[PDB]
């Protein structure tokens, strides 16, 4: 969803594509990747 | 010996067909014969100058007997800060020609001569974004009294330098966009390049889904890491005695970005 | 098609 | 006199040939037959320059009966704001060639003339991060006009420079990190400097875990530190009379930080 | 002794019949017939002089029963800085007339009196470069009180000069461009001079693509570079007992450019 | 008396078979077998000088009787700004010929006409960047209408000349390179002056490492430093009352460096 | 193993 707004507003073409660039091209990255931490890799 | 040649080949470049490099290619036909200039842009190692370097070889200069010759494209890169006697000089040693020292209106008009005669309909200018301020107005110059395409190309970085500059914004808004690749033509090409690039003797399956999720994670769509990874695993695995690349190899490659 | 970037220099001169 | 003598080594600097240093000399390999820039990064003090000093001195010049000399690795270090004259200059001058007058025109075109025939095959940047922004342009067009792994050697200082121009980040991203030494690594080193590089007349015996805090403590695991310490202390032991080095003189030296 | 005789014979010139030579013969032809002046232009060592001075021998002086010759072709090379009087010493003695020591005037009107006595339609002036700016009004006058084709021969140096006089350059305009070689036509050059300069007692695959990347390197399609490089390699094998060329001198050779 | 003459040995000059000056010497034979033009390019009193010296002592003038000498090599240094009239007279005079008073033209022709019959092969031409610009092209014509091998020697100074010219840069294109001395083979030359040159009463012991730390800091590989150090290292030394050199007296001239 | 800077300089110098 973030990936969408960085997507259009650039003008580039609008696509999966393009759109899954726009994701992987910070205080929720830090809480985020603390939640990441989950008893499906421990249990 | 048997390793020291293949090594020398896999440390050398290639060339492959892939369908940015087609598509720029359909595109520079269309803007050299409407005479229309452009610009190519996108990020680094997306393969601009390997496909533009690729046009010029398919348009190649045409001789004729005891004429200057044909020339339809030119390719130039600039070197940094380039000035208009830098690239004066660059054009007409091109087109096999030697400068004489003189003024740069002796370089520009001795320039502007060669480039009719030599009837170059086509001038490409990679890395753009290295020419003077100043050079953008005989840039813009050749566009304008000749009849030809001039093509910057460049990254983001050029068109920052030409939008402090209204005139030269406005005559190069037309471009192409070069792309990162990612998905089936990611699989695609990471299976081309084990099928035409690398040419072990044993296949490396890099086809197989997990090898294509590391190399996805390294490679991150540009076609300059993609290469220069299974280079490097290649002459490390050839190397250590493997008739193939493997994870074990690929991804202490593959880390090392 | 393979297409050795010295056979595009060869194929061009 | 004894003591002088001893001074004027223990003022002086060596080599010694840690395992840090074997596995850049494996990594530096493995780019220079690959052509495969990258850098060497790490913090101050970690040992990079004198690791590559030793990779320069065991790939010295070779002499050719009335040619140039073979120089396959090249190393350099900028002075500090080096433009692209620098640079030409101090790599031409490495080659054992003078500069005459002339234009940046003529410096590159003089250093790319020498950088072939001499075969250079790598070419080592130590304070990379002291070239200017301008001047990457030329360090870019050697990588990739000739056959050169260029290496660039900086702290976390010339990741910012690299960042700041996506055409050097994306060029040199593949890298090795002299990281600090701890634990046995440490212990074994810090045994070497005893038993190597000190030589002196009564041992102190450095695997003694105890004092081996005080070291710790002020060297912080930073080779460019224990190296300093010993010597320092050494110094003042050979000077006060002392065969060892005493606790006492170790913690003196160690307390001046 | 065999090898004093091959070493003398590889040490001179020969004439081969190249591709280029017919071009400006052909074109010699069609200027002398339409009695027109004209400039051969192309870069140093590409071949001028060898295929003038081919021109002369092919049209030679002819005789008739008690007359003086008629010399239809008039080949001179001036000296550096060439005035008047030592372009009608270079013409008269050509000619065959040992002129009596005189004025400028008197050189002037003898030369009119034996360009026109002798017959002559064409005069070639190579390193037209060399004459002084006041010397080309008599190039002129020749040109257009007598009815003769004058060709200036030089490399791009000649362009610069013959622009600095818009009434040289008006007489001058037509051009013919005497270019390098390259791809195939360099291909066949090489196997030519083997059969041909060479005539070595064993072939020695001068075609054959490590031999011909070595060529293609060393020569960079300059003539001069090809002949050089392969008359003085045959003199290295055979002082060396050899029967051929082999890879090993021609690389050696090669070296040294 | 024993010193003034010792002195007066010392003061002077003379030659020492370095390998340096054998390779100079085989590879001139090769070029003047051949004919080939060539440049000859090292440092600054790294020796070049007295090894096309020792050449052209090998190879003096021989007598046939009542005929002119033949002199197959000609060496010449041009005095600054050297003109075709000087370079003329220079050629002229070392072949035991007067010149008498006339004009270039008359220089020329006579220059022309005794390196034929004289039979000259090569022509030296040291300091080669002394010659004006308008000089070269009397050069090149005696290396293109003479079959002579033509030698230019300077320094680095003398690619840059040379490089102004495409038609002197195409022509002296092969070229040898003169080094400075280092490592094991500076030890031997340090070696052979004290058995060689230097020739004292007592063994100086100039191999040690403290006396080659000495001479390596301040010679730095040139051969002028190492001779002009040593014979006034020797001529302080004797005048002292020593009878070698030692290790004060050394240090007290190297300091001046 | 160790070496001198001093004894590099004239060893590979
Ligand atoms: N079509 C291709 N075929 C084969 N290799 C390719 C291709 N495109 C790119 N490469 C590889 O990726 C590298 C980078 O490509 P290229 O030089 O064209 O990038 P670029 O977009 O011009 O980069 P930059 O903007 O950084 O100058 C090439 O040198 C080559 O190793
Ligand atoms: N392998 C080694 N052997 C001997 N001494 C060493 C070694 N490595 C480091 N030193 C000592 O520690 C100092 C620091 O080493 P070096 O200069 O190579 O570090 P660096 O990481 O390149 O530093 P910087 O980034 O600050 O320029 C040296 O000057 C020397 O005194
Ligand atoms: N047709 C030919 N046959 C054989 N050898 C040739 C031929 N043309 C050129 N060469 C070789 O190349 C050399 C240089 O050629 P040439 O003297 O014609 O050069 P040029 O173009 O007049 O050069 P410049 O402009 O420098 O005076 C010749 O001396 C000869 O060795
Ligand atoms: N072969 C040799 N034997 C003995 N001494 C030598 C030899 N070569 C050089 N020298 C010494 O070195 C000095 C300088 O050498 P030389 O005059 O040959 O230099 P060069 O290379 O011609 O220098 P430059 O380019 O500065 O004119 C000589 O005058 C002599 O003292
Ligand atoms: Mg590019
Ligand atoms: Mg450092
Ligand atoms: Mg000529
Ligand atoms: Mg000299």
């Amino acid at each position: 969803e973030a990936a969408s707004r960085r997507l259009r507003t650039a003008g580039k073409t609008i696509s999966n594509q393009s759109l899954l660039q726009e994701v992987v091209d910070e205080r929720q990255k830090l809480e985020q990747t603390v939640l990441r931490s989950a008893a499906v890799d421990e249990s | 010996e048997w390793l020291q040649a293949e090594i020398a080949r896999l440390k050398g470049k290639s060339i492959v067909p892939l369908q940015q490099v087609k598509t720029l290619h359909d595109w520079l036909d269309g803007k050299r014969k409407a005479r229309k200039s452009c610009r190519v842009v996108g990020e680094s190692r997306t393969g601009k100058t390997v496909a533009c370097d690729a046009y010029r070889y398919r348009h190649k200069p045409q001789q004729e007997a005891g004429r200057p010759p044909t020339v339809p494209v030119v390719y130039i890169r600039p070197h940094q800060k380039c000035g208009p006697k830098d690239l004066f000089k660059k054009i007409t040693e091109y087109l096999k020609y030697r400068v004489t020292k003189g003024t740069v209106s002796d370089f520009r008009d001795r320039t502007i001569e060669v480039l009719k005669g030599c009837g170059v309909e086509m001038l490409i200018i990679d890395e753009a974004d290295r020419l003077k301020p100043e050079t953008f107005a005989d840039v813009r110059d050749i566009a304008e009294d000749l009849g030809i395409a001039v093509v910057l190309v460049g990254t983001d970085r050029l068109d920052a330098v030409i939008k402090r500059d209204e005139q030269v914004l406005e005559r190069f808004r037309a471009h192409l966009r070069f792309g990162k690749l990612s998905g089936e033509d990611f699989k695609n090409t990471v299976e081309m390049w084990e099928q035409m690039v690398l040419k072990l003797p044993v296949s490396s399956n890099l086809k197989s889904k997990e090898m294509l999720r590391i190399l996805t994670s390294a490679t991150e769509g540009y076609i300059g890491r993609l290469d220069e990874i299974l280079r490097e695993a290649a002459i490390r695995s050839l190397s250590r005695g493997l008739k193939k690349i493997d994870k074990a190899v690929l991804q202490e490659v593959a880390k090392e970005y | 098609e393979v297409w050795d970037y010295e056979q595009l220099r060869e194929e061009y001169g």
